């Protein structure tokens, strides 16, 4: 069990940027925390890649 | 090309774009040559166009 003031603990958050190279994509939450959504299309495994990242 | 379906390897064959050329050329001179003395033209040509031209 855990007792704390509101004082006790910090989180921070920082929701990465989709660059230049990168088709645009969404952004989602995760108890309010915002999240960064990202595709990319690998040729050489025929296939697509997302990445949810935070 | 062609590959199955769901297999686990993924690469592809790449297609090739191939063109090809040929020459043609100049290669004969057809020719028709004559020769006439002064006396075939002055006295036995009547004619030019008839008896040398369009032969």
């Amino acid at each position: 069990a855990y007792l704390w003031h509101r004082t006790a603990f910090i989180l921070a958050y920082r929701t990465p940027v989709v660059p230049e190279g990168a088709k645009a994509g969404a952004s989602f939450s995760a108890n309010g925390v915002a999240l960064r959504w990202l595709a990319d299309y690998d040729y050489s495994q025929l296939g697509d890649r997302t990445l949810l990242d935070v | 090309n062609r590959r199955d379906l769901r297999d686990p390897d993924r690469t592809v064959i790449a297609s090739e774009l191939v063109e090809h050329s040929f020459g043609v050329t100049l290669d004969k001179h057809v020719y028709a040559a004559l020769k006439f003395t002064d006396e075939q033209r002055t006295l036995d040509i009547r004619d030019y166009t008839k008896q040398v031209l369009m032969p």
